[PDB]
């Protein structure tokens, strides 16, 4: 049912995508 | 009240450290418990993001790396 | 007289973290126990309800030759009684003053046993602040037993501590400077100054004027006079490193040549009946560590030629990038104003439909619902300061067991 | 004979094989495939679990075999730049290569037996085996025949040593001795890949004109073409494509029919190599004893 660790990575990517310029 | 000074423990990256050439390419040194769960990343190049973190399972450690467009 | 079961309480012998400790005597057999008394009238007045809960939690599952055992914990509608193992002889703080310092024979023997317990605590993710010669007690057979865990705290992975609760002396510089720490290194520093008193009979960092005392600490200077054996001085300078990253670890002490000298093997790991096989299999694992852990490469970078046997499965990557020739960052960093950063990270969070909760002005607890498996994944955002004009946003991961 | 290694592998779990600290690479399926192959070289790794970000789950493996299959397939030869590899994502290539060859992801629980791991390896005929945590859904490690036999060699007293360990290979009848896929010294790399595709073997012993082994082209030695970016000229020989190790390779690991099974196993774990080339007095290759063959003779004695 999905990897907890990858989900953590997946989440961080979405945040940095906005923050990083 | 200022945001707390960054503890020096987090400035020890196991992936920036290089392993012995005689050892198995997949092995890593033993990490301390305090670097676990924290997110590490490479410099964003092209369009691929390279995230990293170290997680524990019982008493075994695994440093997962993810490449993502 | 107040009795607990068949234990009548008598001579008061404990200062306590606040609450008196008395000796218990079994009315039937005269068996002696040590009872820590905590009346509800006093503790409730403060917010130490979780603090002593924390102390009991840590000590409840401990079982070590050199740590005072917690036998029971009995509650009345008026008070709480911590029934512990009693030992006669008091602190080894009184083993000093009496006698003349300690020999390398004796001071080391105690240091070994004391450290063994410290190790045991850290292995159970329990750091023990306030680790001083007054908290180390001796039995009839002069064996050191670590005692007061009032300021102890359970270490959690990925998390630092702060608080700063130790004694004026015996406290690590990062503690007195109110800076966050991992846990064990603070304990090492306390043990480092303990070994000094065992060898010298005095403290390495002392001053009547307290503000000038904390200065004497953060500066890594102390005198090792005359008779002090050169082998142990190298251990003290190591255990009392102001820089926590260069400061000695238990691993670094167990392999130290001074500490190896005539220490009992029963301390430390080495050395339905499968337990005699599960303990045997484990020894075979640690024996060939090269199978479970990656060793560190040789240090010298001034050698003209370096001969060594390369692993066969890492030759192509090796021979191509090395014949005649990226860093990992921690989270992300910026140079913006700290509170202006926090304003924009919430904008990014609100833009992704996340559930965030503020714990500190620089610490969030953001929660997301996975739009596929409907699973809640959590993570913690903590802002730090790196340079004099640069901040660091840290991404932590939170596991949740139900 | 039957039952001591069987009992051993049935008592220990997969968790015991897992290193106390290792590194695991995971690719997103929407990543370009050539970018991924370089990433393998980057981290010094053979394979990586594939994460379907759309499905929120792992979907398979990206190994060196994939690189071999990409190359043999889309090899416009040879001066025209390989186009189907430059602009090609993982997911899009699994829409082509995986079709008519569908091998669904096979994993295993850490708390699962070591016996069923070896059983899963042979039953599914795969060299990799992702040890996946049932809860959390985390991949912990990728299990191999190499890792298993090593641990086997490591964690056993040979006081209850079985009979067959002291018996030769000729009588034990372990290994492959018919239709040995191999290449000549002069054989083009591309031709070697085609052999790798239809025979699906882990390596190809390099023979001379006399049919005598002088080197070996394992599937692992293919990423050297990705490491040195020399993957566009497959016209070259195998022996030239193996020059990158050159004087630093100390010879091809062989064995004989007359030496014991224990002799073969011990020699095989010291070398950290997957297979041994069976050979006669005159170095003429006559068979191949792989880790696949050995571990099969331990689950099924
Ligand atoms: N080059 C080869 N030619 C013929 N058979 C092989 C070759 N390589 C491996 N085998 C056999 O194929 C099976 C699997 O080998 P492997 O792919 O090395 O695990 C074993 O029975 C091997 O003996
Ligand atoms: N029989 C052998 N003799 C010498 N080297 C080998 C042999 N088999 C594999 N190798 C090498 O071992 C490395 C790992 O390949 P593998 O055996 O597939 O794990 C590669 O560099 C191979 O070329």
């Amino acid at each position: 049912p999905g990897s907890h660790t990858i989900e953590f990575f997946e989440m961080c990517a979405n945040l940095i995508k906005i923050l990083a310029q | 009240k200022s945001p707390p000074i960054l503890p020096p423990h987090l400035l020890q990256v196991i992936l920036n450290k290089d392993t012995n050439i005689s050892c198995d390419p997949a092995l890593l040194p033993e990490p301390n418990h305090v670097m676990l769960n924290h997110l590490y990343a490479l410099s964003i190049k092209d369009s691929v993001m390279v995230l990293s973190a170290t997680h524990r399972y019982k008493k075994k450690y695994v440093t997962t790396l993810l490449y993502k467009p | 007289r107040v009795k607990i079961g068949h234990y009548i309480l008598g001579d008061t012998l404990g200062v306590g973290t606040f609450g008196k400790v008395k000796v218990g005597k079994h009315e039937l057999t005269g068996h002696k126990v040590a009872v820590k008394i905590l009346n509800r009238q006093k503790i409730r007045s403060l917010d130490v309800v979780g603090k002593i809960r924390r102390e009991i939690q840590n000590l409840k599952l401990f079982r070590h030759p050199h740590i005072i055992k917690l036998y029971q914990v009995i509650s009345t509608p008026s008070d709480i009684f911590m029934v512990m193992e009693y030992v006669s002889g008091g602190e080894l703080f009184d083993y000093i003053c009496k006698n003349g310092r300690l020999d390398e024979k004796e001071s080391r023997r105690l240091f070994q046993q004391i450290l063994s317990g410290v190790d045991y605590c850290h292995r159970h993710m329990v750091v023990h602040r306030d680790l001083k010669p007054e908290n180390v007690l001796l039995d009839a057979h002069m064996n050191a037993k670590i005692a007061d865990f009032g300021l102890s705290n359970m270490m959690s992975d990925g998390e630092f501590l702060r608080t700063s609760c130790g004694s004026p002396n015996y406290a690590a510089p990062e503690v007195i400077s109110g800076r966050l720490y991992a846990g064990p290194e603070v304990d090492i520093w306390s043990s480092g100054v303990i070994l000094y008193a065992l060898l010298c009979g005095t403290l390495p960092f002392d001053d009547d004027h307290v503000p000038t005392l904390f200065k004497k600490i953060c500066d890594g200077i102390f005198y090792t006079p005359q008779y002090l054996n050169p082998s142990v001085i190298s251990l003290l300078k190591h255990m009392l490193q102001v820089d926590p990253m260069k400061r000695a670890t238990i691993k670094d002490i167990r392999e130290h040549e001074w500490f190896k000298q005539d220490l009992p093997k029963y301390l430390f790991p080495e050395d339905a009946v499968a337990y005699h096989l599960i303990i045997d299999n484990r020894r075979i694992m640690n024996e060939a560590k090269d199978f479970y852990l990656a060793t560190s490469p040789p240090d010298s970078f001034l050698d003209d030629h370096h001969l060594t046997r390369p692993h066969p499965e890492r030759v192509p990557f090796l021979v191509a990038e090395t014949p005649r020739a990226a860093k990992w960052h921690l989270g992300i960093r910026s140079q913006s104003r700290p509170n202006d950063i926090m304003a924009e990270v919430c904008r990014a969070i609100k833009q992704l439909d996340y559930e965030w909760k503020v714990v500190n002005p620089y610490y969030l607890r953001v929660r997301r619902k996975n739009p596929v498996t409907s699973t809640f994944s959590k993570m913690s955002l903590q802002l730090y300061q790196v340079d004099s004009r640069t901040y660091l946003l840290d991404f932590r991961s939170i596991d949740d067991e139900i | 004979n039957s039952s001591v290694y069987t009992t051993f592998m049935k008592s220990h779990r997969c968790y015991d094989l897992i290193p106390t600290s290792s590194k695991l690479v995971v690719f997103d399926t929407s990543l370009q495939v050539k970018k991924a192959f370089f990433a393998l070289v980057t981290n010094g790794v053979r394979a990586a679990p594939l994460w379907d970000s759309k499905k929120q789950s792992f979907v398979g493996m990206l190994t060196i075999t994939d690189f071999i299959n990409i190359l043999h397939r889309y090899y416009k030869s040879a001066l025209v730049q390989i186009y189907e590899l430059e602009e090609h994502k993982i997911e899009t290539w699994r829409e082509v290569y995986l079709q008519d060859s569908f091998k669904p992801l096979v994993c295993i629980s850490p708390n699962a037996s070591l016996f069923d791991a070896v059983s899963s390896l042979i039953r599914n005929k795969i060299h990799r085996l992702p040890v996946i945590d049932p809860e959390s859904g985390n991949t912990l490690y990728i299990l191999t025949h190499k890792r298993i036999l090593k641990f086997l060699k490591l964690f056993i007293t040979e006081f209850p040593k079985p009979e067959f360990m002291s018996k030769s290979l000729e009588e034990l009848q372990i290994g492959t001795y018919a239709n040995i896929a191999m290449v000549r010294t002069t054989t083009p790399v591309y031709v070697a890949l085609g052999i790798f595709v239809q025979h699906r073997v882990s390596a190809l012993p390099v023979v001379d004109e006399k049919g005598r082994v002088v080197d070996i082209y394992s599937k692992f030695d293919v990423i050297n073409l990705a490491a040195e970016k020399t993957y566009n000229n497959l016209d070259v020989s195998v022996t030239k494509a193996l020059q990158h190790r050159s004087h630093y390779f100390e010879g091809v690991l062989k064995c004989y029919l007359h030496e014991t099974l224990e002799a073969i196993i011990n020699r095989l774990v010291e070398a950290e190599v997957h297979r041994l080339v069976v050979v006669d007095e005159h170095d003429v290759v006559k068979g191949i004893v792989s880790l696949s063959d050995i571990l099969q003779a331990l689950v099924l004695t």
